């Protein structure tokens, strides 16, 4: 039985040192917030001691449909957008929202006419940039109250430092799943 | 533009002549002759032991020739190398990326591969006298996500990839030895045949494509499906493969027949198929739903043979020992049992 | 062996009208999602339009609103589009597309390179 | 016809209260059931409801033996009653606990740092022995009533006056989750039933007691003795059943069970 | 783009100018290679527990 309790003796050192290893790096695993931008790659960062390692996805081809089912663990999806680059981008929206797996996964979107004849009937509740800004913010959410799907709500911005608006979105996303795990919202 | 579309009506007429070969060789099939045979009935596995300790969802896994160790991946980073009989961690290695979609185990039994999101293939050595684990090499060529890699041996090693290139990598320089070209989609999965000669790969386009390894050529094309395809396995003898779907359809094809055989499915059943494998024998054939189970497949009857439902969250790769002794389902949920 | 193949088209006055006819070959047409594109002179592809399931939830681009429609038949295993006082600007390459899953909601299949499920495309083009 | 009173009172609530704490028993120990068994619903929330559940075991097994049996012994009815008040201390302290625990981790500490698990311990089986060997001990020593100490209108501060104490923080800590909530509900695109929904959701924690405290007090003692006696019934039901991970899980388990079970038939 | 489809047009007359043989001759085949080793494969028999190392 020696080389039966040598093995095993060299199996409880192993084991014990690998599964403690294990053990410091979850707490520290479990103290990263992932982030998925879409519009090397990889980079991880401080806000307020809180980690963010986010992915860019331009090292890949126009095919989205399966990378993009690796990412139901990510807490927000980014859209950098801009001006047919709207309405493909709409597309990609509706597209990412009905998806089977990512129903939960919330979205936050950033941006930085003659397509639409509904940019003139629209009403404003440059004024030509804060209509025309306005309008697209609107049809954005046209797509997220005509889904309704409850879980998950599409999270606007503009620009003119993007961390720190992007941070505390994400503490809205963070307030409202922590939230509703208490079956509360 | 005549010529070229006078060409193309060239090329479709004589593919509906490939077409009148298959029917001239569709005589009879698969479901008839193999009617007279006894199924195996109702058989039952159950859990074993359950590999506990990964952070988050396990990618992939890949046995090892001595059925004895099994590699598997995850979502936070860390490919760890597992043993079976006695369930301890035997080693434990960090990646230089978070995603990874797949692994491999040395049939020599001592290196294995990640393959991440990350456009890189690279390998990790288990050999070495002095101490821990190290880079052997990692390889760059593809622009597209890497998909799933399959070892040759100890010195060329076989990727696929989302660049809708499979390619043949040799470790000692860091370049492909041949690429293959001929699909139009993310390159899912392949399996190499059991005398390492040649290698079958599925696609975005429903379409399965033998390949050979020497001559970089599209040998042959099996197309009956409807999406793209997630996952296939070559049989054990050497001469057909089964393939996953997404129609929630199972098809095994023959390399010599050159056509469909049976359709695993049923109007239940409206869930993608993410891996599937044979058994020793070839007459299983495991295939790991969308919905929460693997459903075990006769071969040659194409009924439940058994329903296997011990998982928590969808799976992403199961697999068979070489001497058949115990499959292993990884999954989408952190932890992977090993059945028997 | 999933093909698509589109007949109609050709030459168009501006403030014309025309068919367009796609058939669906080698799948079952009962379970899919149906939509057109376009491809614009030497510009990228372009959404237009699509249908449920049963044919009942359309939607469209918004410069093709009002005047353009889309209606399937299974028992012919097709797909129509019809034009209502067409402009001239819309000369294009109009392509059948399926999106990828059976019982769904969401396509993805707006790329310009390397789609499978689509068609070759009527290079519908319009006069002077 | 006093007594025939004080009789029907006294039954029916002895009665009532045997029923409540008993089925609250029932339904609880299926819910730490399940809890103990499915290690995937087993989260860090779930360390606390699970020691809050054998929190309201021991107490409302202590409650119970101490009402079925009760004059025979000093010593025994005197230790009992200790570890009577010293479970209802740590019940009270530790459903507070978990009251600063919701509030700390939605509103304070947001982002998750560490789980912070012994100083929640420490709070709960730590700090509330200290009133009652103090209390038990000292006003042993005062000695009113070794086995009942059943009239003492003052100077009962010394383990009441923290419990109470306590669940006020805890009530104007509900008042912050509240204002976070519909604050957080405006802005979806007041939500007066989702409101009353979680305003009556949340309260097991321990608002009760602070916000609501002849004919009158009848009324009133038979509501409040109604909603203590079946709180530990009340959290296993809501707190428990009506969670969408544990109701995922026991349909999901329960029809793997099914299918192998149907496996097993033939 | 006009030319690279006829470079398609190659590799299917490679796909054309292959050999065949029927379903009947295959799936016989395959019918022999799952009766060949049916007593070796411990999935669809089980191995009794003393000597099947997965207990």
């Amino acid at each position: 039985t020696e080389d039966q309790r040598n093995e095993e003796k060299a199996q409880r050192e192993a084991n014990k040192k690998i599964e403690k290893q294990l053990q410091k790096d979850k707490q520290v695993y479990r103290a990263t917030h992932r982030l998925l931008l879409l519009g090397i790659f990889e980079t991880k960062f401080q806000v307020d001691k809180v980690n963010f390692h986010m992915f860019d996805v331009g090292g890949q081809r126009d095919e989205r449909r399966k990378w993009i089912q690796c990412f139901n663990d990510v807490t927000a999806i980014i859209f950098v957008v801009a001006s047919n680059r709207l309405q493909e981008a709409l597309n990609l929206f509706k597209s990412i929202w009905n998806n089977r797996w990512l129903r939960t996964i919330s979205v936050i979107l950033f941006l930085n006419e003659d397509y639409f004849p509904e940019f003139a009937r629209y009403t404003t509740p440059d004024p030509r940039v804060t209509r025309a800004k306005y309008f697209i913010r609107d049809e954005f959410l046209r797509i997220s109250t005509a889904s309704g799907d409850g879980r998950h709500y599409c999270y606007p911005h503009f620009t003119c430092e993007n961390i720190r608006r992007v941070f505390n979105d994400c503490r809205d996303i963070i307030q409202r799943m922590h939230l509703r795990q208490y079956e509360l919202l | 533009q005549s010529e070229l579309d006078q060409l193309r009506q060239e090329a479709e007429q004589l593919k509906n002549q490939i077409r009148d070969a298959r029917k001239a060789c569709a005589d009879a099939t698969l479901s008839q002759i193999t009617n007279n045979i006894d199924p195996v009935g109702r058989i039952q596995m159950r859990t074993r032991r359950t590999l506990r300790g990964h952070l988050a969802k396990i990618y992939a896994m890949h046995w090892g020739t001595d059925s004895r160790l099994l590699v598997s991946a995850s979502q936070d980073g860390k490919l760890i190398i597992w043993d079976s009989y006695t369930t301890n961690k035997v080693h434990a290695i960090p990646l230089r990326s978070s995603w990874v979609m797949t692994c491999a185990y040395a049939p020599s039994g001592n290196y294995v591969a990640c393959g991440g999101l990350d456009n890189i293939c690279s390998i990790y050595n288990l050999k070495t006298r002095e101490g821990n684990v190290r880079v052997s090499r990692e390889l760059a060529g593809h622009t597209g996500y890497l998909s799933c890699c399959r070892f040759l041996d100890d010195n060329q090693i076989v990727t696929s990839s989302g660049d809708t290139t499979c390619a043949l990598w040799d470790i000692e320089t860091g370049q492909q030895t041949t690429t293959f070209t001929g699909h139009t989609g993310d390159v899912m999965s392949l399996s190499l045949a059991p005398d390492t000669r040649l290698f079958v790969s599925g696609a975005c386009d429903a379409s399965a494509k033998l390949w050979d390894v020497r001559e970089g050529m599209c040998r042959q094309t099996f197309t009956g499906h409807e999406s793209d395809i997630n996952a296939i396995c070559f049989f054990p003898n050497g001469n057909a493969f089964a393939t996953g779907s997404d129609d929630a359809t199972c098809r095994l094809f023959d390399l010599r027949a050159d056509q469909e055989l049976m359709t695993y499915s049923h109007d239940n059943i409206i869930c993608g198929i993410t891996s599937v494998s044979f058994s020793k024998s070839g007459r299983l054939l495991l295939a790991g739903y969308d919905d929460f189970n693997c459903n075990v497949w006769d071969a040659l009857k194409a009924d439940r043979a058994g329903v296997l439902a011990g998982h928590d969250n969808r799976v992403s790769c199961l697999g068979v020992t070489d001497d058949g002794m115990a499959v292993a389902t990884g999954s989408w949920d952190s932890f992977l049992k090993i059945w028997n | 062996q999933v093909q698509l193949q589109e007949s109609g088209g050709g030459l168009v006055q501006p403030g014309g009208s025309l068919r367009l006819s796609c058939a669906a070959s080698g799948f079952t047409f009962s379970n899919y999602k149906m939509n057109w594109v376009r491809q614009a002179p030497g510009k990228g592809l372009e959404w237009v339009s699509d249908i449920s399931q049963s044919g009942a939830s359309i939607s469209y681009t918004g410069s093709v609103k009002g005047r353009f429609t889309i209606s399937r038949d299974n028992a012919k295993n097709t797909l129509y589009l019809q034009m209502n006082s067409l402009k001239p600007e819309d000369t294009a390459v109009y392509y059948c597309a399926r999106c990828p899953a059976p019982f769904t909601r969401d396509c993805f299949d707006v790329t310009s390179t390397t789609y499978a499920y689509r068609g070759q495309g009527t290079q519908v083009t319009v006069s002077s | 016809a006093f007594t025939p009173e004080k009789l029907k009172n006294a039954y029916v609530l002895y009665y009532l209260a045997i029923v409540g704490h008993s089925l609250s028993i029932f339904t609880l120990v299926i819910s730490l059931g399940i809890f103990v068994f499915f290690r995937s619903l087993g989260c860090q929330r779930v360390t606390l409801h699970k020691n809050m559940f054998l929190t309201y075991i021991l107490n409302s097994m202590i409650i119970i033996i101490h009402l079925v049996e009760v004059r025979r012994d000093p010593v025994s009815c005197k230790i009992l009653h200790f570890f009577h008040q010293y479970m209802m201390a740590c019940n009270y302290f530790w459903m507070l606990c978990e009251g600063i625990y919701l509030h700390t981790l939605i509103v304070v500490a947001v982002f998750t740092e560490k789980q912070r698990l012994r100083w929640y311990y420490l709070l709960g089986w730590g700090f509330p022995l200290v009133p009652t060997t103090i209390h038990a001990i000292t006003r042993a020593v005062y000695f009113n009533d070794n086995c009942w100490l059943s009239v003492e209108t003052h100077l009962l501060y010394i383990i009441h006056g923290p419990v109470m104490a306590a669940l006020v923080v805890n009530f104007f800590f509900l008042l912050n989750i509240v204002r976070v909530l519909v604050t957080k509900m405006r802005e979806t695109h007041m939500y007066l039933k989702a409101v009353k929904a979680t305003m009556i959701l949340v309260p097991l924690l321990g608002i009760q007691f602070v916000v609501f405290p002849k004919m009158l007090g009848k009324i009133y003692d038979y509501v409040m003795h109604s909603l203590i006696h079946f709180q530990g019934f009340f959290v296993a039901t809501i707190y428990c059943f009506c969670n969408n991970e544990v109701q995922t899980t026991v349909k999901r388990q329960w029809a793997q069970f099914k299918i192998q079970w149907n496996q097993r038939w033939g | 783009s006009i030319a690279q489809a006829r470079k398609l047009v190659e590799q299917l007359k490679m796909e054309a100018n292959i050999d065949r043989i029927k379903v009947s001759k295959a799936a016989a085949d395959l019918m022999a290679y799952c009766e060949a080793h049916a007593k070796e494969d411990p999935l669809l028999t089980p191995v009794p527990a003393s000597e099947n190392p997965f207990r």
